[PDB]
């Protein structure tokens, strides 16, 4: 199962 | 073995052809198992191996949920990032990041990955800490700074130590018969001759699974990997792979030489020749 | 800026005449992601599948193209690639023994 970063660069 | 969940995310602008499209792959070893494309017309997490079809519609539902969100942060980011480089509207630009957890044989997390590259090129990694990040440029500071402010990094570990090795685990299991088992090389000598001094013996290994393999040419005993034409491994289309080493040699000749194939999948190592 | 495709056209099988077999194009080590991977029987553009587009330890992506095919004396096959590395597309002739 994947994952999205919290936050933008 | 060393066993490793590892997913592909790439994001690219495209100036006046509305905005950024998001595709994202998940592998299990050398085995892709989702994809997903932000441009397909309701998008969502497709199966692409056998193995993950038996999981319920809810396991799509959630991979489909991350990766809309992993899409839509993509493009700030593709944004934000022109603003760091302060480049114009009107070039196409590439983010792709690389994460996910490599399992070694005691069954518990060996290494977190989560790195990302702006055009190609590093941009910034979380360090195998867990705790602090690899800024390749002046950019990717300002990044480094933000995350590090906010303790991004945390999030990661949560994931990390927590569902990539859960969720590892259950495609080993739920794929046994295709990831836990090796497939041999079926490794053969071919000859082709080229002019009055040169033969090319040619060596195949054939139909392998996992990808990695050492395929090399001895004469009397002595290496050749100096002077020897060696391919990159190729997939097959068939989920298994091909790679083939050859050596020029003088026409008679064709007895001094060895081909050596070593491939976990082989109980002993192989050595072949020519007929 | 840019880094230039490698190309292997190949058969999934040993090719013989009138066995039907599957034709590969694996070109990889490029950047940007933007291609142009076609296979051509006697340059004539035929119908194909590409993998889902991904990338190795260095960043670079890779595609695999492929069709059916059926070997023969009389026909030429060979993979087309363009790409922002190269000045005008590259054609890689498909032989048996590569």
């Amino acid at each position: 199962t994947p994952q999205s970063a919290p936050h933008g660069v | 073995g060393p066993h490793s969940l590892r997913y592909f995310y790439t994001s690219v602008s495209r100036p006046g052809r509305g905005e950024p499209r998001f595709l994202a792959v998940g592998y299990v070893d050398d085995t892709q198992f989702v994809r997903f494309d932000s441009d397909a017309p309701n998008p969502k997490a497709e199966p692409r191996a056998p193995w993950v079809e038996q999981e319920d519609p809810e396991y799509f539902h959630r991979s489909t949920r991350i990766f809309k969100g992993a899409a839509q942060i993509d493009r700030g980011n593709l944004q934000t990032l022109r603003g760091y480089y302060n480049q114009s509207e009107d070039g196409s630009h590439t983010i792709q990041r690389m994460f996910g957890c490599d399992l070694g044989p005691d069954g518990r997390l060996l290494r977190g990955y989560n790195q990302y590259a702006y055009d190609g090129a590093d941009y910034i990694a979380l360090n195998e800490d867990l705790t602090s990040w690899t800024a390749a440029d002046m950019a990717a500071q300002i990044t480094k700074r933000k995350w590090e402010a906010a303790g991004d990094a945390e999030h990661y570990r949560s994931y990390l130590e927590g569902l990539c090795v859960k969720w590892l685990q259950i495609y080993l299991d739920k794929g046994k018969e295709t990831l836990q088992r090796a497939d041999p090389p079926k490794a053969h000598v071919t000859h082709h001759p080229v002019s009055a001094r040169e033969v090319t013996l040619r060596c195949w290994a054939l139909g392998f699974y996992p990808a990695d393999i050492s395929l090399t040419w001895q004469r009397d005993g002595e290496d050749q990997t100096q002077d020897m034409e060696l391919v990159e491994t190729r997939p097959a289309g068939d989920g298994t792979f091909q790679k083939w080493a050859a050596v020029g040699v003088p026409p008679g000749e064709e007895q001094r030489y060895t081909c050596h194939v070593q491939h976990e999948g082989l109980p002993e190592p192989l050595t072949l020749k020519w007929e | 800026e840019p880094r230039t495709p490698k190309i292997q056209v190949y058969s999934r099988h040993p090719a013989e005449n009138g066995k039907p077999n599957y034709l590969n194009c694996y070109v990889y080590g490029f950047h940007p992601p933007q291609i142009e991977i076609d296979l051509l029987k006697n340059g004539q553009k035929m119908k194909t599948e590409q993998s889902d587009l991904s990338f190795s330890k260095d960043w670079s992506f890779y595609l695999l193209v492929h069709t059916d095919f059926t070997p023969s004396t009389v026909d030429e096959y060979s993979c087309r690639v363009n790409h922002s590395s190269l000045a005008a597309p590259h054609m890689v002739k498909w032989d048996r023994n590569n």
